[PDB]
């Protein structure tokens, strides 16, 4: 597939997806497991106002993924900006 | 056991010959550097002088039979590129090095049902051949046994997996830039470790030759400038640019004026002597920033001269442009530990295993002759064990997370050595973690320093969706980060100029009213702005354009935005604010260098606009928040709203957690569509929010009254279950039935009202209104602006809710949820577009 | 508990001559009981307790008749728990002789006692929750 | 070169290297071989009369071959056969197990967080106390669903009722220790006022000071080597050389009535099978004499918590120390010749008949 076609393609899918996402649900959870199952995500950033979908990644994080944090070691570092501007930004309190 | 080093003897009356033979070699036949010396009996204060004849050319042939294994051959161009022999690494090599240098992490090591890596150090036993070959010509003189290595450097492309045991790596060595200093001559190789004909790596080595050295017609310096940037304000600025012979555009009519110019240029200069240049050429592009922050070429420096005292072109950017510093340092730096490792007895097992056989780490007698405190060992050594300390420590001994690595080894280090290296963490560089080392001796003197470029742990960026906005915010980051104000400020210049309003001055004060005023001319383009909004929705095949803000005409000299409690919390302004305050925060984040290139991201509602505005800047500030107030604009009339503004619809918070452990997913959807169904009104489930424990319902207010109250009445209790279900129905409908429209959904014991929303987004409801939606969308979302190497692997969308990827099962999949004809024309016409 | 028996060791070894017995009960014998097993420990501190001779060791908390006492009687009460035999040096019998005719309890009284009809031990801690075999825990002041 | 490190204290390696197997496994079969001779010399006895007097021998995974070479014993001019026989199989065993699954380096935040949870450093073996096999077995099980086949755990060595330990790799040992962690209790948390069904159950995991990962998949691969290896360098285990029983430690058979080979079944027994202690402890005896390493926390304390009660006293050979409770002997109670060398211990079933 040429660039400009793969370009092409790639905006028309994403308009789409954009126009059908104010219609069609969202799968959050399916995003979920898909960012911290398939990526096995070790750390998540949160861009809110408060921590939202932190909390929910967080509950997703005891719900389901707590025997795989646990086996496989995975310290899912839960970060929202709000809060964890510290731990994002890497600037620890001396 | 004991074997012969020197050989002293006279060839002829005069000429004394110390062979110094070294027998640590490639195939294990010695090796002797004859030196010679002449013998003048006459002079008998300082009868023996050294024959400098041919003295460095013996030297390089000594060590290119001990380094490199081609028959010796001086005479070729170092400007011609050097081509190392194809390499097979090996699971004994990989092993063997590991063990030389001291790698325990466990990538290296063989594991079953896992695939064995090699170590970013395994890149310079790979192309030694090569790099150090760069050095020999004879144009590039030099005594090799006075080489200093002052520093090398790994640099992983991006995208270029790390090496694995059993690929083929091809080596192409290139001297960057060889210069004649006063106190020697430094040299430095660039060698492209390449795999399946794709680049995997760099190798950047400085040499040095100490001595005096006056050949500057063989010198040459190829520097990579540092990017430039320039703001273009005024047309003095542009009459300056277009004074400069180098400054060419492809589009001599560009107009330059309000836009930043980045400059990548690289310089080549050709030294006449010491301080004047024979000849300097800077050549590279010049590109524009796009309001998408995208950097697009629109012309090229080409600076040519001939004898020069410098380059002008660097003189003038520097002192008009910017310097743009990849690298940012934090606030402080932060200590990670310091470790003690300890340099080997000997040096054989390193030199064996990297194909290093200089003598003067393996042999006494030629690190006397070469002037050496001793056998000093292997700074390549000491850079491959202070980066597995790095890549243990820094990187939690993950292999691929270390991108880059360079060393500087300022000093010698003998052999049973304490080594002491304190890393700190002190900055990051796209994403990655800049850390630096000082690994000192016993003696607490510097003898190692570099920077390690270590890739972030796995990184997701979730953007939150509407619910949240609060008065003040994003306001301190507005305060603080300069990229932040950028973001607000384009926003907010872009609202005055189309709509008379001030999304800063919401945010910051939350008025309950908003008055716009359409007086004069601004006034005047402002009331068209507000009458060109419309709302257009195609039902039952027909395309109804209803008109957002009815009152405006021609005649309209105001119109006022009402509020119950401030206008911060309207989807009009409470989308376009968070969005922003979103892209401010990344945007400040992306300044501070901390977005990893491999990120993935997500975004809830807005949210997905936000994150696609942020990490793929698939729009511009200005098309970001035009689409986003759109949306909210046209949500004021998506539902049929009542004389006070109230509409029948909304959301509720389903907890199935909090109704009885019983119920599931599964079972809240089958309740839920039985609900819709068998009342006939409209009621679905529109976020997935959390297995079992956090839900979200969109339709009728008062279905949504009805489902709660059903919930309600199976937490106070425990075919034919689907009549049952409908009795239950049947009960909670007609006890709110009867109710008002403009009701208000109580909180059960489970299901929690969501305030402020009056509209079923997400839902069935909107299907009508997608396509000129998606024509609207397609006005603001720019073909050229999108990215797909930005997308896919990356962008989850909350549609499919898998990775992006331009694939036919995607494609499918679209389809799978929502139909929609130009998918199924893209699937039906694959195969035309593949080709 | 395991910090009583202990306690009650200590006073032996500090009196190796004097006797000293031991009646352990558990939580489920009458009146005032604690929440610990009747079995589990004595498992625990059976070796500690005749490390010392001059402790003798008597079981109560749940015995109403010879058939349920021998096996303790004969120490093979461990065998089904996994462990070496662990006879007992004596037993108490509490509630069973509540109903007998020396006790001053009123003959209404001894037909409620006889209506109870019990419980086995590994159910006996639901008194804490319902009535289980006619008796309940309830809290004193 | 170990004469030099004895002579030398000073230049001696580092406790890591010390404990590495290929070190480890040979050295403790020479410590184990001189306790042997200790005992058998101060008693004026010749290596295979002391065997004729010991009514069998058995050993916790690597101690089974001392066990077997003590066993085939005969005097002290082919003692050294013996110890040679025994230190060369150790030796390969130690070689070939570390060559098949190396130590490398745990990642320091795995490290940092076993440490600040009161853990000491993960190692590929992990003992388990005051846990049942069903319910540490479930514990692995959850853990194995998740880590792939070449990573997985499984129990190597079952001490006791209450008493396990797993082999594997050192980071999958330390994910099974983080989900014990999340279902483990404080210690000092008081639970005497909660019902005992409703108490939450309390146990104790460490790190074992180990090397390899012993009984498991992972040094399976090396066992065939070692096989060949012994063959190269030829040590047979034969029935009728051996004298008295050596019980097995995976099912406490006998290696006399064994038809395979007694040498390929031990390398199985310390690098493929498990060790069920219990299951070896059903000889009948009353005295056990303990050579291993670690005096009062080897084996020997071990045996005698299992066996307690039962009337068998364990005398720990290679100690000289004071045991308080005197519920177990040490090394003087071998050579004592009065009254207090003759230490019968309490039978429960017997004594308080
Ligand atoms: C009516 C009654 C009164 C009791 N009074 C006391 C008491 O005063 N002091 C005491 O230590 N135990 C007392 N107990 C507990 C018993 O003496 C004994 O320790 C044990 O719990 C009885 O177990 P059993 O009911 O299963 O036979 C009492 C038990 C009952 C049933």
């Amino acid at each position: 597939m040429k660039p400009e076609v793969e370009q092409e393609l790639a905006h028309i899918l994403l308009t789409e997806l954009l126009a059908y996402q104010f219609a069609s649900p969202v799968r959050w959870i399916e995003t979920q497991d898909v960012f911290l199952k398939d990526f096995n995500t070790e750390r998540v950033v949160e861009i809110g106002p408060s921590p939202t979908l932190a909390g929910m990644a967080q509950r997703t994080l005891k719900n389901k993924y707590e025997s795989y944090d646990a086996a496989l070691s995975l310290h899912r570092e839960i970060l929202c900006y709000s809060k964890d501007a510290k731990e994002i930004y890497y600037t620890p309190d001396p | 056991e004991l074997k012969p080093t020197v050989i002293l003897k006279l060839l002829k009356e005069n000429i004394i010959q110390m062979e110094m033979i070294e027998n640590r070699t490639m195939d294990g036949k010695p090796v002797s550097l004859p030196l010679l010396y002449n013998f003048n009996p006459d002079n008998g204060f300082a009868p023996i002088s050294e024959v400098m004849e041919d003295r460095n050319q013996r030297i390089k042939e000594m060590y290119w039979k001990l380094w490199i294994d081609e028959p010796f051959n001086l005479d070729f161009d170092p400007r011609d590129v050097i081509k190392g022999k194809d390499f097979e690494i090996t699971a004994k090599e990989v092993y063997d090095f590991t063990h030389a240098v001291g790698n325990n992490c466990e990538d290296f090591v063989s594991r079953p049902d896992r695939t064995m890596l090699a170590p970013m150090d395994f890149a310079i036993v790979v192309g030694w051949r090569a790099i150090i070959k760069a050095i020999f010509p004879n144009t590039v003189d030099g005594d090799l046994l006075k080489l200093v290595h002052l520093s090398n450097g790994y640099k992983m492309i991006p995208g270029a997996k790390p090496l694995q045991v059993g690929d083929v790596v091809s080596t192409t060595a290139v001297i960057e830039s060889v210069v004649n200093q006063p106190t020697g001559k430094i040299v430095d190789v660039v060698g492209t470790l390449s795999r399946n004909g794709k680049p995997v790596m760099e190798v950047t080595s400085s040499f040095f030759y100490r001595g005096n050295y006056t050949d500057f017609e063989n010198t040459f310096q190829k520097t990579v400038e540092p990017v430039y940037q320039m703001h273009i304000k005024t047309s003095k600025d542009i009459a300056v640019l277009r004074s400069k012979e180098w400054f060419q555009l492809d589009d001599e009519d560009f107009d330059l004026l309000n836009k930043t110019l980045t400059f990548e240029t690289e310089t080549e200069v050709t030294f006449k002597n010491a301080n004047i240049f024979s000849s300097v050429k800077c050549f590279g592009p010049i590109k524009v920033e796009l309001p998408t922050k995208e950097t697009v070429e629109i012309g090229i420096v080409d600076y040519e001269a001939g004898a020069s005292h410098g380059n002008p072109v660097v003189d003038f950017l520097k002192r008009n442009g910017s310097t743009l510093e990849q690298k940012v340092n934090l606030e402080n730096p932060i200590p990670i530990a310091v470790l003690d490792s300890y340099t080997p007895s000997t040096n054989e097992p390193y030199a064996r295993v990297s194909g290093d056989l200089n003598p003067i780490h393996v042999s006494r007698h030629f690190a006397s002759y070469a002037n050496l405190p001793g056998t000093i060992t292997h700074g390549m050594f000491s850079s491959a064990s202070v980066r597995a300390l790095i890549e243990n420590w820094a990187a939690d001994s993950v292999s691929s997370r270390v991108r880059g690595y360079t060393c500087q080894f300022v000093d010698m280090v003998l052999p049973n050595t304490a080594l002491k290296t304190s890393i700190q963490h002190v900055g990051m560089i796209n994403g990655r973690k800049l850390i630096k080392f000082e690994t000192r001796n016993e003696d607490d003197v510097v003898v190692l320093t570099g920077e390690a470029e270590i890739e972030q742990p796995v990184t997701t960026f979730v953007f939150t969706g509407q619910g949240s906005q609060e008065q003040g915010m994003g306001m301190d980051l507005y305060k603080t980060s300069k990229a932040a104000q950028d973001v607000w400020n384009r926003a907010d210049n872009h609202f005055k100029d189309t709509y008379g309003f001030s999304i800063l001055d919401i945010v910051i004060n939350n008025p309950v009213n908003l008055t716009i005023h359409f007086g004069g001319e601004k006034g005047k383009r402002i009331r068209e702005n507000y009458s060109a909004m419309i709302f257009e929705t195609i039902v039952d095949g027909k395309l109804k354009t209803e008109k957002i803000f009815k009152e405006i005409n021609e005649h309209s000299t105001s119109y006022t935005f009402r509020s119950e409690k401030g206008l911060l919390s309207a989807t009009q302004f409470t989308q376009p604010a968070l969005t922003l305050m979103e892209k401010a925060a990344f945007e400040d984040l992306k300044s501070k260098g901390l977005i990893p290139a491999d990120a993935t991201f997500a975004g809830h509602s807005l949210g997905e606009y936000a994150a696609l505005a942020s990490l793929a800047d698939v729009m511009s500030i200005e098309s970001l928040v035009e689409v986003v107030f759109y949306a909210g604009m046209t949500m004021q009339v998506a539902v049929p709203r009542d004389e006070l503004g109230r509409s029948n619809y909304g959301m509720i918070a389903i907890n199935p957690g909090r109704v009885a452990a019983s119920f599931s997913q599964e079972a809240l959807q089958y309740v839920v569509e039985r609900v819709g169904k068998r009342t006939g009104w409209l009621v679905e489930i529109v976020n997935y929010n959390v297995e079992n424990q956090q839900y979200v319902a969109a339709g009728d207010l008062r279905a949504l009254d009805t489902v709660t109250n059903v919930l309600n009445f199976i937490k106070l209790q425990k075919e034919e279950v689907e009549g049952h279900l409908f009795e239950i129905i049947d009960e909670a409908s007609k006890k709110s039935a009867v109710k008002p429209r403009p009701l208000k959904l109580e909180r059960g014991f489970a299901c929690i009202p969501l305030v402020g929303i009056s509209v079923p987004f997400h839902s069935t409801y909107l299907m009508n209104g997608v396509k000129p939606f998606k024509s609207f969308l397609k006005k603001n979302i720019i073909k050229e602006n999108v990215k797909v190497a930005r997308l896919a692997g990356k962008y989850i969308p909350n549609l499919t809710a898998k990775p992006f990827q331009v694939t036919k099962e995607y494609f499918q999949d679209v389809y799978d949820l929502t139909g929609s004809e130009p998918i199924k024309e893209i699937i039906d016409n694959w195969e035309k577009y593949e080709q | 508990s395991i910090d009583a028996i202990s306690q009650v060791i200590n006073i032996a070894k500090a009196h190796p001559n004097f006797p000293i017995a031991l009646q352990w009960t558990g939580g489920r014998g009458g009146g005032h009981h604690s929440f610990e097993d009747a079995h589990t420990p004595m498992l625990q501190m059976y070796s500690k307790i005749r490390r010392h001779p001059n402790i003798m060791l008597i079981f109560g908390s749940g015995f109403g008749s010879a058939d349920d006492t021998y096996p303790y009687l004969t120490g093979e009460w461990s065998t089904k728990f996994d462990y070496p035999p662990m006879p007992f040096d004596g037993f108490l019998f509490g509630s069973r002789v509540m109903i007998a005719k020396e006790v001053k309890t009123s003959p209404d009284a001894k037909k409620c006692i006889a209506a109870c009809t019990g419980v086995p031990d590994d159910k006996w801690e639901q008194t804490y929750k319902k009535p289980t075999g006619g008796i309940v825990t309830v809290r004193s002041e | 070169n170990i004469l030099e490190w004895l002579e030398n204290p000073s230049n001696t390696p580092d406790k890591d290297y010390l404990l590495s197997i290929p070190i480890s496994c040979p050295l403790i079969g020479v410590i184990q071989l001189a306790h042997y001779v200790v005992t058998a010399k101060l008693l004026g006895f010749t290596p295979g009369e002391l065997r004729s007097y010991l009514k069998g021998a058995t050993g916790h995974a690597q101690g089974l071959v001392t066990a077997v070479a003590i066993a085939e014993t005969d005097s002290w001019e082919s003692f050294f056969v013996s110890v040679r026989k025994a230190i060369t199989v150790l030796f390969f065993i130690g070689v070939r197990c570390y060559e098949a699954y190396p130590n490398t380096s745990l990642p320091p935040s795995i490290l940092e967080d076993s440490l600040e949870n009161n853990e000491g450093v993960p190692s590929p073996m992990l003992s388990i106390s005051n846990l049942t096999q069903e319910q540490v077995q479930d514990y692995v099980n959850k853990t194995n669903s998740h880590l792939p086949a070449g990573k997985q755990v499984e129990i190597s060595l079952v001490n006791g009722a209450k008493n396990l330990v797993v082999s594997g790799p050192p980071q999958s040992l330390y994910g099974l220790n983080l989900t014990l962690r999340k279902a483990k209790a404080p210690s000092g948390l008081d639970q005497s006022r909660i019902p005992f069904s409703e108490r939450k159950l309390k146990f104790s995991n460490r790190f074992l000071p180990v090397a390899s990962p012993f009984h498991s998949h992972l040094l399976v691969p090396a066992s065939d080597l070692i096989n060949k290896d012994l063959v190269k360098n030829n040590v047979s285990f034969n029935a009728k050389d051996i004298q008295i029983p050596v019980y097995d430690t995976f099912d406490g058979s006998d290696l006399r009535v064994l038809s395979g080979s007694i040498s390929e079944r031990i390398v199985d027994c310390i690098i493929r099978l498990p060790v069920k202690w219990e299951t070896t402890t059903q000889f009948k005896a009353t005295h056990i004499l303990d050579f291993g390493p670690g005096g009062a926390s080897g084996l020997g304390v071990l045996t005698h918590r299992n066996k307690d009660g039962t009337g068998v006293r364990v005398i720990v050979a290679g100690t000289l120390d004071i045991n308080p409770d005197d519920d177990y002997g040490f090394k003087q109670e071998i050579f004592d010749v009065t009254s207090n060398g003759l230490k019968k211990n309490p039978n429960w079933l017997e004594e308080y008949h």
